[PDB]
């Protein structure tokens, strides 16, 4: 009954949320304990681990805040299939391979996906990948898998890259599949998801009341007449709205697909699919930039502060 | 923040019960409550997938989407210490299911109620008279294909027990007897004799689906007369100019029951409690997943 | 122990090997005669030299 007191005194304390500040010039111990957050990294010493508290269970606590650590999904890829000059924050799209026991993976950035679709944006695609044939056999039968319009249920978005070690023959990437996208380096710095500007469109800008707490990034494969395209939507609504909103936005191209060809078949009838990619702050995100290569540059959409959270593929019609 | 749901047994187990349980030390099962101790009668799918009543996919799926789920961790002789899945954290599950569908990394897992026979997913406990039924956990594209192929097998068995002049029993079996995903070519255990007057699994879902697509064409006719020309070129016109006069009470009743049978079915083909994996390592048959 | 590899490989964790070694027993037995006459002589006590 007193052992329970000493135990419940340790299991009691929630983090002190409010605090009576007196003067901002004071910077006393209470406000430092409010602003201090423990790191996921320290040097391998006894004092550094025992002060950073790396061995704490569940979270990192020196010796439940709305903060959870992320989860990494590491893939091993053919090093020719992934141009290593790409930045940290680019959304990768792992193709579910038809090989039964293959331990090698086939990820795609959307730039590498563009030369897969078609076979400035095209200039940076062909400068980043001089070879449209070593990716045309990663998918073994692209013409069949698109001509029966089942390409959307084979591509699993795995969120953005965070760290990529450049090995020579078989490349190892570390992505973030779910949660808060943040770097793991010895100086920690911010990671920003970069999507190409010509591919990225907006949805509040296309429509031109309330402000939400977060906006959700959407990816959208769609089967047109001239091949598939990977547009990237950003929306601040909910999903069940966005299905009807993109049905309105594609209601031109739905009539165009029924018009320029008549679907005598039955597997052609789907018109793309959309999958949520996660939430970011709806206020100051997607500040544009340009991704500078050795000789050229494409304009890029640099979404800061991503919470990666993949959803599944829902058809559009 | 602790998660140990230690369910206690009244009468302690034998050795062979522990021998069956230690081969399912990584599967998940639905609880009844999220409380610190429980009894055995709240565990996985006993009360709804019992052997004494006719079972149906609908109420099993509703109960499975209803309550909390829980991977099991330890099996003592008289207690089953386990942990429940909250959406805040991520867990380590194992594919120890008797229809062994090979998982993959960064795949999405569907917690399905068992279709492949009760005896494939059970731990028949004798010391306590309980049947811990474990729910089927298998990847979502395989879940979709196995639902389509158990459903069409149900409809096609029912029409050939309706009349043998409909179809041939090998022709339904040499297509729907196998599920294919990434080259892993499995074979499905099919109950070739389900028995008439229902009394079997997947009748209530098949009855729902067949009543839905029966009420479908006049529903489409009513909802295109209510409102254009593109919508009147994709279907054939014999489904367009069919009746144009039904009694309004029966029309409203048919449309309402079609709407309920559509919304339950469409909520059902979304597989409910869906889990999303990160790094499935089949050297130890471990998948790392979270509640999605 | 394990070597930290920089390149792209699946990292092998803490490995620890448990191996058991059992004993072998060996039985040995020879047989030796002894007559009954000198056993009776052992049971007897002599008088004459």
């Amino acid at each position: 009954r007193r052992r329970l007191q000493r135990r419940i005194a340790g299991l009691l304390p929630p983090p002190a949320r409010r605090l009576n500040i007196s003067r901002g010039s004071e910077f006393t111990r209470d406000v430092r304990g409010l602003v201090e957050e423990h790191a996921q990294a320290s040097s391998l010493s006894a004092a550094a681990v025992w002060r950073a508290g790396l061995l704490a269970p569940g979270e990192v606590a020196v010796a439940w805040s709305g903060w959870r650590p992320p989860v990494f999904g590491d893939f091993l890829i053919h090093a020719s299939s992934f141009n290593n000059a790409e930045a940290t924050g680019t959304p990768l799209f792992q193709f579910k391979q038809s090989d039964p026991f293959s331990g090698v993976d086939a990820v795609f950035t959307p730039l590498s996906l563009f030369i897969l679709m078609n076979h400035g944006l095209t200039r940076m695609a062909n400068l980043l990948y001089d070879s449209p044939a070593t990716l045309a056999d990663l998918v073994p039968d692209f013409g069949r898998l698109v001509a029966d319009r089942r390409f959307h249920n084979f591509i699993t978005p795995v969120g953005p890259l965070v760290e990529n070690i450049k090995s020579t023959y078989l490349n190892k990437i570390t992505t973030v599949v779910h949660g808060p996208v943040v770097s793991k380096a010895i100086p920690r710095s911010t990671v920003k998801v970069t999507v190409p500007q010509e591919a990225f469109v907006d949805l509040d800008a296309w429509l031109s009341q309330p402000c939400p707490a977060d906006a959700r990034l959407y990816v959208a494969l769609t089967y047109e007449e001239a091949g598939p395209r990977f547009t990237f939507f950003q929306s601040s609504r909910g999903h069940c709205q966005i299905m009807n909103i993109l049905r309105i936005y594609y209601s031109p191209s739905i009539m165009h697909r029924y018009a320029v060809v008549q679907p005598l078949h039955i597997e052609e009838l789907t018109f793309g699919a959309v999958a949520c990619l996660g939430t970011f702050s709806a206020t100051d995100g997607w500040r544009r930039s340009a991704f500078n290569y050795r000789g050229s540059s494409l304009p890029v959409v640099e979404i800061d502060s991503f919470y990666s959270n993949v959803s599944d593929w829902e058809v559009i019609l | 923040m602790d998660l140990k749901v230690v369910v206690s047994l009244s009468s302690r187990l034998y050795t062979d019960e522990i021998a069956k349980m230690q081969q399912r030390i990584g599967c998940i099962l639905p609880l009844a409550s999220t409380h610190g101790t429980q009894n055995v009668q709240g565990l996985g799918l006993g009360q709804v997938y019992s052997l004494e009543t006719v079972p149906d996919y609908v109420s099993m799926y509703n109960y499975l989407s209803d309550c909390t789920l829980a991977v099991l961790d330890e099996v003592s002789v008289d207690s089953l210490i386990l942990t429940k899945i909250v959406p805040g954290q991520t867990y380590a599950i194992k594919n120890k299911y008797q229809p062994f569908f090979q998982w993959h990394g960064t795949g999405s897992l569907s917690v399905m109620p068992p279709v492949f026979g009760r005896e494939h997913a059970t731990v028949k406990l004798e010391s306590n008279d309980v049947d811990i039924v474990f729910p089927m956990v298998l990847p979502t594209p395989i879940a979709e294909e196995v639902l389509q192929k158990i459903l069409l097998f149900n409809v096609y068995s029912r029409v050939v027990m309706q009349a043998p002049g409909n179809a041939d029993m090998l022709d339904v079996h040499m297509h729907l007897g196998s599920v294919s995903y990434l080259g892993h070519h499995y074979e499905l255990a099919l109950p070739e004799v389900p028995g008439p007057l229902g009394l079997a699994l997947l009748d209530n879902l098949s009855l729902y689906f067949c009543i839905m697509v029966t009420l479908l064409p006049r529903a489409s006719m009513r909802l295109v007369r209510g409102l254009n020309l593109f919508q009147e070129m994709v279907p054939d016109e014999i489904a367009r100019i069919d009746l144009d006069d039904l009694s309004v009470a029966d029309d409203l009743s048919r449309m309402r029951v079609m709407m309920t049978y559509l919304q339950s079915l469409a909520s059902l083909f979304n597989l409910g409690p869906r889990l999303a994996t990160a790094a499935y390592s089949q050297e130890t048959l471990t998948a790392t997943c979270w509640l999605r | 122990p394990t070597i930290a590899h920089g390149d792209g490989r699946r990292p092998s964790k803490q490995r620890t090997f448990i191996v058991v070694k059992n004993c072998h027993k060996h039985h040995i037995s020879t047989e030796m005669e002894l007559s009954m006459l000198d056993l009776e002589i052992l049971h007897s006590i002599p008088e004459t030299p």
